[PDB]
RNA sequence: UCCCAAAAUGUAACGGAGGCGCCCAAAGGUCACCUCAAGACGGUUGGAAAUCGUCUGUAGAGCGCAAAGGUAGAAGGUGG
RNA sequence: GGAUGUGUCGUCGCAUAGACAGCCAGGAGGUUGGCUUAGAAGCAGCCACCCUUCAAAGAGUGCGUAAUAGCUCACUGGUC
């Protein structure tokens, strides 16, 4: 979710993905194909809604961890610098990138526990399986 | 695999179904460009500890095994491939994927076992006998059993490249 | 009947029909009812 | 039979942890009398069938069954 | 002094961070010499670190203050 | 985001030794499976999901009640 602690603000750019894996920690994973802006409230409301659906297991990974802090209008003004280092925390996804990833359960009691987490995310992805093998 | 061209300019493949690998060892590293469906088709199977018939254009059948391959994002689709000549008496080092059988007494118990570390390496493969798999008794497995390399049963030979102590699976508790 | 905008299945029976330019679903049930528009 | 088998193992109720906490076990020979009752009740052809057809029954109320084949 | 500044320089904003208006008869000139942080094992008030000792040790320390570059064949640490 | 709207490439698949969809008939015995409950008997929720017969029929699709029950499915044969 939110980071511990760091420096307090930043910028913004994009190009396609560079440090998304795919198989590791699990068999069945989820993957994001467009370039977007994942709020970590978009995370919960993803992790929570898989668990509910998984009775037990855990073997959810979230490697998409908020590394950014993103400000706001303090009401309408302009006359005054920086503002809001408090709005929101956001993780930066690019395409071919793996946010989740199940362990265990079943393909299709897994082929939902992502759908779902799938319906509020503000990007399109698809699920992917096996045959990754880069480096370990 | 019967690929037939090999070189810098891959425009005439591009277009057209087909990947674009290379092979060597130390002696030839001969440029090359494979076809698309075929590989893709092919290394799923024998994967990477699988040598397969490498008859170039001309007819030169020729030994290696599957090295690293880097596909594209976005793209599932794989772009690139290394094929590494077999060997003979000796090849370098193999990745071995580890794999479970029969159910666990942690499964039905009351959680489930994961396997901290899904395909591993081991010292020293054996060209003409590198184990294309890694079947390992888990059942034993309780609440917290972490088995390692100093554990799974080896096929003759093969030693282990990867640091004993290392889990490889452990039946992770419930919730 | 029932206009929603994301139309899909709902049980062995809806028989997601194309009629007039328009996306329905027809189910032995009713309340099954649907229609994009 | 579930009533007869908290009877004769001295079973209290049935069990919602019959892979954690079970709760006994028996021996074939009460299996015996079991079946010569349940018989009318037993379309089991010979015997094994209803020998073994009762061994879920007692497998799934946490009920450990003794020996059986071999050794 | 950093970042923005788009690998020469330069380059704005009520853009993002931080210091100065000193200090040192020596914290200088020159001439000699020593070399750090830290972990581990073992040791007295000690017992967390710290003092002594023994291994490891590009220095992960130091440089009067803010940062950056720089620096141990010393700009680091003593004495004439 | 939704969809038997068309076009073209790929994957399983399952199959005249006669499938799919349709049709007549069947449908199991233990068991109201154990557990939990004011009870819940293939269908609110824990645990499993084995036995027997058979050509067959899975402790189980969904609908249904306060549970019943009732209605069909997966598995089976003929007719094409």
């Amino acid at each position: 979710k939110r980071t511990k602690f760091r420096k307090q603000f930043r910028g913004r750019m994009t190009g396609d993905a560079k440090g998304g894996d795919y198989v590791a920690f699990g068999d069945y994973g989820l993957i994001a194909m467009e370039p977007a802006w994942i709020k970590s409230n978009q995370i919960e409301a993803c992790r929570i809604v898989m668990s509910r659906h998984f009775r037990r297991g855990g073997k959810i990974y979230i490697r998409i961890f908020p590394d950014k802090p993103v400000t706001k209008k303090p009401a309408e003004t302009r006359m005054g610098k920086g503002k809001g280092a408090v709005e929101y925390w956001v993780s930066v996804v690019k395409p071919g990138r793996v946010m989740f990833e199940v362990a265990g359960v079943t393909e299709e009691q897994a082929k939902e526990a992502f759908r779902l987490a799938g319906h509020k995310l503000p990007i399109q992805t698809k699920m992917v399986k096996r045959e990754v093998y880069d480096e370990a | 695999m019967e690929l037939t061209a090999k070189p810098r300019t891959p425009k005439q493949k591009l277009d057209e179904s087909m990947i674009a690998a290379v092979a060597y060892n130390k002696e030839n590293n001969v440029s090359f460009a494979l076809d698309r469906k075929a590989f893709d088709r092919a290394f799923r199977q024998q994967s990477t500890t699988g040598l397969f018939d490498i008859t170039v254009e001309g007819g030169e059948t020729f030994p290696a095994l599957v090295k690293a391959v880097q596909m594209d994002k976005r793209k599932r689709a794989p772009i690139h491939v290394d094929f590494y000549m077999v060997t003979y008496g000796e090849p370098v080092e193999v990745s071995v994927p580890v794999h479970t059988t029969g159910r666990s007494q942690g499964e039905v118990q009351g959680g489930l076992v994961d396997i901290v570390v899904h395909n591993l390496q081991i010292v020293a493969p054996g060209p003409r006998r590198i184990p294309q798999e890694l079947v390992v008794d888990v059942t034993k497995m309780n609440i917290g059993d972490h088995i390692t390399a100093g554990d799974i049963k080896l096929p003759e030979g093969c030693t282990l490249a990867a640091d004993p102590e290392l889990t490889v699976v452990s039946v992770l508790p419930p919730r | 009947m029932k206009v929603r905008s994301s139309v899909k299945k709902m049980c062995d029976n809806c028989k997601v029909v194309r009629r007039h330019g328009r996306v329905l679903v027809i189910c032995s049930n009713v309340k099954h009812k649907q229609r994009q528009g | 039979m579930s009533y007869l088998i908290r009877k004769a193992a001295g079973i209290g109720k049935g069990s919602s942890t019959p892979n954690k906490a079970k709760v006994g076990k028996l021996n074939w020979d009460q299996v015996l009398e079991i079946a010569k009752t349940k018989m009318p009740d037993l379309n089991a052809g010979s015997v094994e069938a209803a020998a073994n057809t009762v061994a879920g029954t007692a497998r799934s109320m946490g009920v450990t069954v003794e020996g059986g084949p071999n050794a």
